[PDB]
DNA sequence: AAATCCACCAATCAACGCCTCCGTGATTGTCAGCAAT
DNA sequence: TTATTGCTGACAATCACGGAGGCGTTGATTGGTGGAT
Protein backbone atom coordinates (compact mmCIF):
# COMPACT_ATOMS: atom_id res chain seq x y z
CA UNK A 1 0.00 0.00 0.00
CA UNK A 2 2.35 2.87 -1.19
CA UNK A 3 -0.16 5.58 -0.90
CA UNK A 4 -2.29 3.86 1.66
CA UNK A 5 -0.25 5.52 4.67
CA UNK A 6 -0.59 9.14 3.52
CA UNK A 7 -4.34 8.52 4.79
CA UNK A 8 -4.45 7.04 7.70
CA UNK A 9 -6.74 7.84 10.91
CA UNK A 10 -7.95 11.03 9.50
CA UNK A 11 -12.01 11.71 8.30
CA UNK A 12 -13.28 14.40 6.03
CA UNK A 13 -11.83 17.09 5.74
CA UNK A 14 -8.53 16.13 7.63
CA UNK A 15 -7.49 13.52 4.75
CA UNK A 16 -7.90 16.45 1.75
CA UNK A 17 -5.45 18.71 3.64
CA UNK A 18 -2.65 15.94 4.15
CA UNK A 19 -3.32 14.57 0.58
CA UNK A 20 -2.69 18.22 -0.88
CA UNK A 21 0.82 18.41 1.09
CA UNK A 22 2.16 15.24 0.00
CA UNK A 23 0.91 15.97 -4.10
CA UNK A 24 3.42 19.13 -3.54
CA UNK A 25 5.94 17.23 -1.57
CA UNK A 26 6.16 14.83 -4.45
CA UNK A 27 5.43 18.13 -6.84
CA UNK A 28 8.84 20.29 -5.58
CA UNK A 29 10.69 16.87 -5.10
CA UNK A 30 10.04 16.16 -9.18
CA UNK A 31 10.45 19.63 -10.90
CA UNK A 32 12.17 21.84 -8.37
CA UNK A 33 16.11 21.81 -8.94
CA UNK A 34 17.40 21.30 -4.89
CA UNK A 35 20.81 22.73 -3.35
CA UNK A 36 21.59 19.31 -1.03
CA UNK A 37 23.64 22.07 1.43
CA UNK A 38 20.67 23.62 2.56
CA UNK A 39 18.20 21.49 4.84
CA UNK A 40 16.18 23.08 8.19
CA UNK A 41 17.74 20.27 9.98
CA UNK A 42 21.72 20.04 10.35
CA UNK A 43 22.89 17.09 8.53
CA UNK A 44 25.95 16.85 11.23
CA UNK A 45 23.27 15.85 14.05
CA UNK A 46 21.46 13.43 11.64
CA UNK A 47 24.52 11.57 11.21
CA UNK A 48 25.24 11.97 15.07
CA UNK A 49 21.69 10.46 16.01
CA UNK A 50 22.29 7.59 13.71
CA UNK A 51 26.07 6.89 14.61
CA UNK A 52 24.54 7.04 18.57
CA UNK A 53 23.76 3.41 17.92
CA UNK A 54 27.07 1.32 18.31
CA UNK A 55 25.45 -1.24 15.89
CA UNK A 56 26.12 1.46 13.19
CA UNK A 57 30.07 1.66 11.80
CA UNK A 58 30.13 3.65 8.90
CA UNK A 59 27.65 5.75 7.08
CA UNK A 60 26.75 7.29 3.48
CA UNK A 61 26.70 10.79 2.99
CA UNK A 62 23.12 10.05 1.01
CA UNK A 63 22.12 8.63 4.33
CA UNK A 64 21.60 12.08 6.40
CA UNK A 65 20.69 14.07 3.03
CA UNK A 66 17.37 11.64 2.84
CA UNK A 67 16.96 11.76 6.40
CA UNK A 68 17.06 15.85 6.41
CA UNK A 69 14.11 16.05 3.89
CA UNK A 70 12.59 12.47 5.44
CA UNK A 71 12.24 14.80 8.84
CA UNK A 72 11.04 17.69 7.49
CA UNK A 73 8.18 16.37 5.58
CA UNK A 74 7.41 13.70 8.83
CA UNK A 75 7.61 16.91 11.20
CA UNK A 76 5.20 18.97 9.22
CA UNK A 77 3.23 16.09 8.52
CA UNK A 78 2.42 15.14 12.31
CA UNK A 79 2.39 18.50 13.52
CA UNK A 80 -0.48 19.16 11.11
CA UNK A 81 -2.30 16.28 11.69
CA UNK A 82 -1.66 17.64 15.67
CA UNK A 83 -3.36 20.59 14.51
CA UNK A 84 -6.64 19.74 13.83
CA UNK A 85 -7.37 18.23 17.44
CA UNK A 86 -6.24 21.81 18.81
CA UNK A 87 -8.85 23.70 16.13
CA UNK A 88 -10.99 20.93 16.50
CA UNK A 89 -11.43 21.62 20.20
CA UNK A 90 -10.72 25.63 19.69
CA UNK A 91 -7.30 26.14 20.92
CA UNK A 92 -4.75 28.15 19.05
CA UNK A 93 -1.58 26.72 21.15
CA UNK A 94 -0.78 22.79 19.87
CA UNK A 95 0.02 21.00 23.08
CA UNK A 96 1.94 17.61 23.72
CA UNK A 97 -2.15 16.24 24.30
CA UNK A 98 -2.77 17.09 20.64
CA UNK A 99 0.57 15.27 19.24
CA UNK A 100 -0.51 12.39 21.91
CA UNK A 101 -3.69 12.50 19.82
CA UNK A 102 -2.73 12.65 16.47
CA UNK A 103 -0.10 9.67 17.18
CA UNK A 104 -2.64 7.42 17.91
CA UNK A 105 -5.01 7.98 14.56
CA UNK A 106 -2.33 5.95 12.10
CA UNK A 107 -0.87 2.75 12.71
CA UNK A 108 2.15 4.18 11.46
CA UNK A 109 3.04 5.94 14.56
CA UNK A 110 3.07 3.27 16.69
CA UNK A 111 6.97 3.26 17.22
CA UNK A 112 6.89 6.21 19.13
CA UNK A 113 4.20 4.99 21.77
CA UNK A 114 7.12 4.54 24.07
CA UNK A 115 8.04 8.27 23.54
CA UNK A 116 4.19 9.83 24.40
CA UNK A 117 2.19 6.81 25.93
CA UNK A 118 -0.38 8.97 27.79
CA UNK B 1 57.40 2.66 -0.65
CA UNK B 2 55.45 1.88 2.68
CA UNK B 3 52.37 3.24 0.86
CA UNK B 4 52.55 0.61 -2.27
CA UNK B 5 53.01 -2.55 0.25
CA UNK B 6 49.94 -0.94 2.05
CA UNK B 7 48.09 -2.23 -1.18
CA UNK B 8 49.11 -5.36 -1.68
CA UNK B 9 48.36 -6.50 1.84
CA UNK B 10 44.63 -4.63 1.28
CA UNK B 11 44.92 -6.82 -2.41
CA UNK B 12 45.58 -10.37 -0.56
CA UNK B 13 42.75 -9.65 1.97
CA UNK B 14 40.42 -8.72 -0.74
CA UNK B 15 41.14 -12.01 -2.79
CA UNK B 16 41.19 -14.08 0.87
CA UNK B 17 37.42 -12.56 1.31
CA UNK B 18 36.36 -13.44 -3.01
CA UNK B 19 38.02 -17.04 -1.62
CA UNK B 20 36.27 -17.10 1.21
CA UNK B 21 32.89 -15.82 -0.05
CA UNK B 22 32.60 -18.61 -3.42
CA UNK B 23 33.14 -21.46 -0.96
CA UNK B 24 30.94 -19.49 1.22
CA UNK B 25 28.27 -20.16 -1.59
CA UNK B 26 29.19 -22.81 -2.16
CA UNK B 27 28.17 -24.38 1.00
CA UNK B 28 25.28 -22.60 1.11
CA UNK B 29 23.96 -23.94 -1.92
CA UNK B 30 24.79 -27.59 -0.59
CA UNK B 31 22.94 -27.14 2.75
CA UNK B 32 19.95 -25.43 1.20
CA UNK B 33 19.73 -28.36 -0.87
CA UNK B 34 19.83 -30.82 1.39
CA UNK B 35 17.66 -28.93 4.01
CA UNK B 36 15.11 -28.88 0.49
CA UNK B 37 15.18 -32.54 -0.03
CA UNK B 38 13.97 -33.07 3.82
CA UNK B 39 11.30 -30.89 3.15
CA UNK B 40 9.80 -32.23 0.21
CA UNK B 41 10.35 -35.84 1.85
CA UNK B 42 8.23 -34.52 4.74
CA UNK B 43 5.62 -32.84 2.78
CA UNK B 44 4.99 -36.06 0.67
CA UNK B 45 4.80 -38.45 4.09
CA UNK B 46 2.10 -36.05 5.00
CA UNK B 47 -0.18 -36.08 2.05
CA UNK B 48 0.08 -39.82 2.24
CA UNK B 49 -0.78 -39.95 5.58
CA UNK B 50 -4.10 -37.74 4.77
CA UNK B 51 -4.27 -39.93 2.03
CA UNK B 52 -4.50 -43.02 3.87
CA UNK B 53 -6.55 -40.95 6.18
CA UNK B 54 -9.00 -40.05 3.22
CA UNK B 55 -9.20 -44.67 2.18
CA UNK B 56 -10.00 -45.02 5.94
CA UNK B 57 -13.47 -42.59 6.05
CA UNK B 58 -14.18 -43.37 2.14
CA UNK B 59 -14.07 -47.16 2.63
CA UNK B 60 -16.50 -46.84 5.48
CA UNK B 61 -18.61 -44.71 3.96
CA UNK B 62 -19.29 -46.62 0.89
CA UNK B 63 -20.00 -49.72 3.63
CA UNK B 64 -23.51 -47.76 4.03
CA UNK B 65 -23.55 -47.99 0.64
CA UNK C 1 -5.76 -2.66 20.98
CA UNK C 2 -3.28 -4.62 17.80
CA UNK C 3 0.03 -2.65 17.35
CA UNK C 4 1.46 -2.54 13.07
CA UNK C 5 3.28 -6.06 13.16
CA UNK C 6 5.67 -4.49 10.89
CA UNK C 7 7.18 -2.02 13.35
CA UNK C 8 6.39 -4.72 16.23
CA UNK C 9 10.20 -6.45 15.57
CA UNK C 10 12.16 -3.34 15.63
CA UNK C 11 10.02 -1.38 18.43
CA UNK C 12 11.37 -4.36 20.80
CA UNK C 13 15.18 -4.19 19.17
CA UNK C 14 14.79 -0.21 20.15
CA UNK C 15 13.48 -0.58 23.64
CA UNK C 16 16.41 -2.64 24.95
CA UNK C 17 18.84 -0.44 22.70
CA UNK C 18 17.15 3.32 24.36
CA UNK C 19 17.79 1.19 27.76
CA UNK C 20 20.89 0.42 27.60
CA UNK C 21 22.50 3.62 26.10
CA UNK C 22 20.04 5.15 28.81
CA UNK C 23 22.17 2.97 31.94
CA UNK C 24 25.22 3.86 29.53
CA UNK C 25 24.66 7.63 29.83
CA UNK C 26 23.65 7.14 33.35
CA UNK C 27 20.51 9.67 32.78
CA UNK C 28 18.13 7.72 34.29
CA UNK C 29 15.88 10.87 35.19
CA UNK C 30 13.75 11.52 31.78
CA UNK C 31 13.73 15.26 32.90
CA UNK C 32 15.46 17.81 30.34
CA UNK C 33 17.35 20.56 31.96
CA UNK C 34 16.81 23.91 32.27
CA UNK C 35 19.87 25.44 30.39
CA UNK C 36 22.51 22.97 28.26
CA UNK C 37 25.82 25.13 27.97
CA UNK C 38 27.35 27.76 30.81
CA UNK C 39 28.73 30.53 28.45
CA UNK C 40 25.20 31.26 26.62
CA UNK C 41 23.18 30.64 29.70
CA UNK C 42 25.90 33.46 31.49
CA UNK C 43 25.78 35.71 27.99
CA UNK C 44 22.03 35.37 28.59
CA UNK C 45 21.69 37.37 32.08
CA UNK C 46 24.82 39.45 30.73
CA UNK C 47 22.78 41.13 27.92
CA UNK C 48 21.10 44.57 28.34
CA UNK C 49 17.11 43.91 28.31
CA UNK C 50 14.12 46.10 28.19
CA UNK C 51 10.91 47.07 29.89
CA UNK C 52 9.25 43.95 28.31
CA UNK C 53 11.76 41.57 28.72
CA UNK C 54 13.40 41.96 24.82
CA UNK C 55 17.02 42.26 24.69
CA UNK C 56 18.71 45.70 23.21
CA UNK D 1 -1.91 10.30 -4.65
CA UNK D 2 0.00 10.95 -8.35
CA UNK D 3 3.40 10.49 -8.84
CA UNK D 4 5.71 9.32 -12.07
CA UNK D 5 7.67 6.11 -11.70
CA UNK D 6 11.26 7.18 -10.78
CA UNK D 7 14.48 4.88 -11.29
CA UNK D 8 17.45 4.93 -9.12
CA UNK D 9 20.33 5.12 -11.06
CA UNK D 10 23.15 2.65 -9.92
CA UNK D 11 26.05 4.64 -8.09
CA UNK D 12 29.03 5.04 -9.66
CA UNK D 13 30.99 1.43 -9.66
CA UNK D 14 34.77 2.47 -7.91
CA UNK D 15 38.24 0.91 -9.47
CA UNK D 16 40.76 2.10 -11.95
CA UNK D 17 39.71 3.64 -15.41
CA UNK D 18 38.89 1.40 -18.11
CA UNK D 19 42.23 1.51 -20.44
CA UNK D 20 40.34 3.31 -23.84
CA UNK D 21 43.84 3.74 -25.81
CA UNK D 22 43.92 0.33 -28.10
CA UNK D 23 46.89 -1.42 -27.41
CA UNK D 24 49.69 -1.11 -30.74
CA UNK D 25 50.63 -4.69 -31.20
CA UNK D 26 48.29 -7.74 -31.57
CA UNK D 27 50.37 -9.91 -29.36
CA UNK D 28 49.23 -7.27 -26.16
CA UNK D 29 45.64 -6.88 -27.89
CA UNK D 30 44.75 -10.61 -27.79
CA UNK D 31 46.10 -10.59 -24.00
CA UNK D 32 44.98 -7.94 -22.77
CA UNK D 33 41.03 -9.36 -24.48
CA UNK D 34 42.09 -12.65 -23.13
CA UNK D 35 42.63 -11.09 -19.11
CA UNK D 36 39.82 -8.84 -19.72
CA UNK D 37 37.54 -12.04 -20.38
CA UNK D 38 39.44 -13.70 -17.21
CA UNK D 39 38.04 -10.62 -15.32
CA UNK D 40 34.80 -11.25 -16.69
CA UNK D 41 34.04 -14.43 -16.42
CA UNK D 42 35.29 -14.61 -12.51
CA UNK D 43 33.02 -11.48 -11.46
CA UNK D 44 30.05 -12.91 -13.34
CA UNK D 45 30.23 -16.76 -12.00
CA UNK D 46 29.69 -15.56 -8.47
CA UNK D 47 26.41 -13.35 -9.33
CA UNK D 48 25.38 -16.10 -11.39
CA UNK D 49 26.04 -18.57 -8.07
CA UNK D 50 23.72 -15.64 -5.88
CA UNK D 51 21.02 -15.85 -9.03
CA UNK D 52 21.13 -19.93 -8.38
CA UNK D 53 20.59 -19.45 -5.05
CA UNK D 54 17.35 -17.05 -6.11
CA UNK D 55 16.41 -19.64 -8.63
CA UNK D 56 16.56 -22.84 -5.92
CA UNK D 57 14.88 -20.18 -3.37
CA UNK D 58 12.12 -19.49 -5.57
CA UNK D 59 11.76 -22.73 -7.32
CA UNK D 60 11.01 -24.15 -3.90
CA UNK D 61 8.62 -21.04 -2.75
CA UNK D 62 6.06 -22.77 -5.77
CA UNK D 63 6.62 -26.32 -4.75
CA UNK D 64 6.03 -25.32 0.05
CA UNK D 65 2.78 -23.35 -2.07
CA UNK D 66 1.82 -26.23 -4.34
CA UNK D 67 2.37 -29.12 -0.98
CA UNK D 68 1.05 -26.83 1.25
CA UNK D 69 -2.39 -26.48 -1.52
CA UNK D 70 -2.80 -30.04 -1.42
CA UNK D 71 -2.50 -31.05 1.67
CA UNK D 72 -5.39 -28.50 2.89
CA UNK D 73 -7.63 -29.70 -0.21
CA UNK D 74 -6.58 -33.38 0.96
CA UNK D 75 -7.55 -32.28 5.02
CA UNK D 76 -10.76 -31.04 3.75
CA UNK D 77 -11.49 -34.33 1.53
CA UNK D 78 -10.95 -35.88 5.22
CA UNK D 79 -13.30 -33.41 7.44
CA UNK D 80 -15.87 -33.81 4.27
CA UNK D 81 -15.89 -37.56 3.93
CA UNK D 82 -16.09 -37.38 7.94
CA UNK D 83 -19.37 -35.71 7.66
CA UNK D 84 -20.90 -36.83 5.19
CA UNK D 85 -20.06 -40.61 6.40
CA UNK D 86 -21.63 -39.20 9.83
CA UNK D 87 -25.08 -38.17 7.46
CA UNK D 88 -25.61 -41.93 5.53
CA UNK D 89 -24.62 -43.77 9.07
CA UNK D 90 -27.51 -42.27 11.33
CA UNK D 91 -30.11 -42.25 8.17
CA UNK D 92 -28.51 -46.15 7.57
CA UNK D 93 -30.32 -46.36 11.90
CA UNK E 1 29.94 11.32 22.27
CA UNK E 2 27.56 13.68 24.16
CA UNK E 3 24.14 13.58 25.73
CA UNK E 4 21.91 15.32 23.34
CA UNK E 5 23.82 14.22 20.44
CA UNK E 6 20.28 11.45 19.87
CA UNK E 7 18.06 14.49 19.48
CA UNK E 8 18.28 16.96 17.04
CA UNK E 9 18.04 21.15 17.98
CA UNK E 10 14.89 22.07 19.53
CA UNK E 11 15.01 25.53 17.91
CA UNK E 12 15.17 23.67 14.15
CA UNK E 13 12.19 21.23 14.32
CA UNK E 14 10.19 24.55 16.05
CA UNK E 15 11.06 26.39 13.18
CA UNK E 16 9.20 23.47 10.58
CA UNK E 17 6.61 23.09 13.14
CA UNK E 18 6.26 27.34 13.01
CA UNK E 19 5.56 26.80 9.08
CA UNK E 20 3.59 23.77 8.96
CA UNK E 21 0.81 25.94 11.18
CA UNK E 22 -0.78 29.35 10.66
CA UNK E 23 0.95 32.73 11.63
CA UNK E 24 -1.46 33.17 14.80
CA UNK E 25 -0.95 29.61 16.00
CA UNK E 26 1.31 29.23 19.10
CA UNK E 27 3.58 25.77 19.96
CA UNK E 28 3.69 24.63 23.42
CA UNK E 29 7.73 24.30 24.93
CA UNK E 30 6.36 20.86 25.85
CA UNK E 31 4.90 19.75 22.12
CA UNK E 32 8.50 21.63 20.33
CA UNK E 33 10.20 18.89 23.12
CA UNK E 34 8.04 15.97 22.00
CA UNK E 35 8.25 16.50 18.51
CA UNK E 36 12.05 17.11 19.03
CA UNK E 37 11.92 13.33 20.67
CA UNK E 38 9.45 11.97 17.91
CA UNK E 39 11.44 13.05 15.00
CA UNK E 40 14.75 11.55 16.58
CA UNK E 41 13.08 8.55 17.09
CA UNK E 42 12.05 8.31 13.45
CA UNK E 43 15.85 8.45 12.45
CA UNK E 44 17.18 5.90 15.25
CA UNK E 45 13.74 3.70 14.46
CA UNK E 46 14.64 3.20 10.90
CA UNK E 47 18.74 3.68 10.88
CA UNK E 48 18.53 0.54 13.55
CA UNK E 49 16.62 -1.52 10.66
CA UNK E 50 18.72 -0.61 7.89
CA UNK E 51 22.03 -1.52 10.44
CA UNK E 52 21.06 -5.32 11.14
CA UNK E 53 20.31 -5.74 7.66
CA UNK E 54 23.88 -4.17 6.90
CA UNK E 55 25.66 -6.47 9.44
CA UNK E 56 23.60 -9.45 7.41
CA UNK E 57 25.34 -8.93 3.65
CA UNK E 58 28.76 -7.37 5.81
CA UNK E 59 28.44 -4.17 4.67
CA UNK E 60 29.94 -1.24 6.72
CA UNK E 61 28.59 1.72 4.83
CA UNK E 62 24.83 2.49 5.45
CA UNK E 63 23.81 3.60 2.01
CA UNK E 64 20.27 5.60 1.09
CA UNK E 65 18.79 2.87 -0.40
CA UNK E 66 19.53 0.81 2.74
CA UNK E 67 17.30 3.34 4.20
CA UNK E 68 14.40 3.35 1.75
CA UNK E 69 14.03 -0.65 2.10
CA UNK E 70 14.34 -0.37 5.92
CA UNK E 71 11.77 2.20 5.37
CA UNK E 72 9.23 0.12 2.85
CA UNK E 73 10.14 -2.73 5.51
CA UNK E 74 8.93 -0.68 8.81
CA UNK E 75 5.84 0.24 6.72
CA UNK E 76 7.05 3.89 6.36
CA UNK E 77 6.27 3.40 1.84
CA UNK E 78 4.93 6.90 1.25
CA UNK E 79 8.03 8.45 2.43
CA UNK E 80 10.61 5.72 1.04
CA UNK E 81 8.60 6.41 -2.30
CA UNK E 82 8.94 9.98 -2.11
CA UNK E 83 13.04 9.91 -1.21
CA UNK E 84 13.18 7.53 -3.93
CA UNK E 85 12.47 10.96 -6.12
CA UNK E 86 15.25 12.80 -3.80
CA UNK E 87 17.65 10.04 -4.39
CA UNK E 88 17.93 9.58 -8.07
CA UNK E 89 17.90 13.27 -8.41
CA UNK E 90 21.07 13.29 -6.32
CA UNK E 91 22.77 9.97 -7.43
CA UNK E 92 23.07 11.86 -11.27
C1' DA F 1 -13.04 34.52 39.87
C1' DA F 2 -8.65 31.57 39.64
C1' DA F 3 -3.94 30.20 37.18
C1' DT F 4 -0.12 29.29 33.77
C1' DC F 5 2.94 29.86 29.89
C1' DC F 6 4.62 31.38 25.21
C1' DA F 7 5.97 34.90 21.93
C1' DC F 8 8.50 38.63 21.60
C1' DC F 9 13.72 40.48 21.18
C1' DA F 10 19.47 39.17 18.88
C1' DA F 11 24.79 38.50 20.87
C1' DT F 12 27.99 35.29 22.05
C1' DC F 13 30.43 30.83 21.09
C1' DA F 14 29.38 25.40 20.32
C1' DA F 15 29.31 23.37 16.84
C1' DC F 16 28.07 22.98 11.46
C1' DG F 17 30.02 22.73 7.20
C1' DC F 18 34.15 22.30 4.63
C1' DC F 19 38.61 21.00 2.95
C1' DT F 20 42.89 17.98 3.58
C1' DC F 21 45.38 13.98 4.75
C1' DC F 22 45.10 8.82 5.76
C1' DG F 23 43.19 4.37 5.25
C1' DT F 24 40.44 0.67 2.95
C1' DG F 25 38.23 -0.97 -0.37
C1' DA F 26 37.21 -2.09 -5.66
C1' DT F 27 38.54 -2.69 -10.63
C1' DT F 28 42.00 -2.84 -14.30
C1' DG F 29 46.50 -3.32 -16.45
C1' DT F 30 50.66 -5.77 -17.40
C1' DC F 31 54.93 -8.96 -17.10
C1' DA F 32 56.21 -13.30 -16.68
C1' DG F 33 54.98 -17.76 -16.74
C1' DC F 34 51.96 -22.25 -17.45
C1' DA F 35 48.76 -25.30 -20.13
C1' DA F 36 46.81 -27.59 -23.46
C1' DT F 37 46.17 -28.07 -28.73
C1' DT G 1 61.04 -28.26 -30.54
C1' DT G 2 58.17 -25.38 -32.98
C1' DA G 3 53.63 -22.50 -33.64
C1' DT G 4 49.52 -20.80 -31.24
C1' DT G 5 46.25 -18.81 -28.23
C1' DG G 6 43.92 -19.21 -23.63
C1' DC G 7 44.49 -18.97 -18.55
C1' DT G 8 46.96 -17.76 -13.93
C1' DG G 9 49.18 -15.52 -10.69
C1' DA G 10 51.51 -11.35 -8.56
C1' DC G 11 52.31 -6.76 -8.08
C1' DA G 12 51.17 -2.10 -9.27
C1' DA G 13 48.16 1.74 -10.69
C1' DT G 14 44.07 4.29 -10.60
C1' DC G 15 39.67 5.52 -8.69
C1' DA G 16 35.80 6.08 -4.88
C1' DC G 17 34.48 6.68 -0.42
C1' DG G 18 34.55 7.09 4.65
C1' DG G 19 36.76 9.08 8.71
C1' DA G 20 39.03 12.19 11.56
C1' DG G 21 41.18 16.44 12.15
C1' DG G 22 41.67 21.00 12.26
C1' DC G 23 39.81 25.72 10.60
C1' DG G 24 36.35 29.34 9.09
C1' DT G 25 32.01 31.14 10.27
C1' DT G 26 26.86 30.55 11.45
C1' DG G 27 23.06 30.57 13.46
C1' DA G 28 21.22 27.80 17.98
C1' DT G 29 20.96 28.95 22.53
C1' DT G 30 18.67 31.68 26.30
C1' DG G 31 15.71 34.53 29.94
C1' DG G 32 12.32 38.30 31.71
C1' DT G 33 7.75 40.81 30.83
C1' DG G 34 3.12 41.25 28.92
C1' DG G 35 -1.26 39.66 28.65
C1' DA G 36 -4.20 36.05 26.62
C1' DT G 37 -6.76 32.19 27.16
CL1 LIG H 1 15.66 21.13 -1.45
Amino acid sequence: GTWANVNQGLQGTARDILTTYWQHVINHLESDNHDYKIHQLPLARIKKVMKADPEVKMISAEAPILFAKGCDVFITELTMRAWIHAEDNKRRTLQRSDIAAALSKSDMFDFLIDIVPR
Amino acid sequence: TKRKAQNRAAQRAFRERRAARVSELEDQIKKIEDDHEIHVATFKEQIANLSREVEQCRTEMGWWR
Amino acid sequence: LYVNAKQFHRILKRRVARQKLEEQLRLTSKGRKPYLHESRHNHAMRRPRGPGGRFL
Amino acid sequence: VTSKEWIIPPRPKPGRKPATDTPPTKRKAQNRAAQRAFRERRAARVSELEDQIKKIEDDHEIHVATFKEQIANLSREVEQCRTEMGWWRDRSH
Amino acid sequence: MKEQDRWLPIANVARIMKLALPENAKIAKEAKECMQECVSEFISFITSEASEKCQQEKRKTVNGEDILFAMTSLGFENYAEALKIYLSKYRE
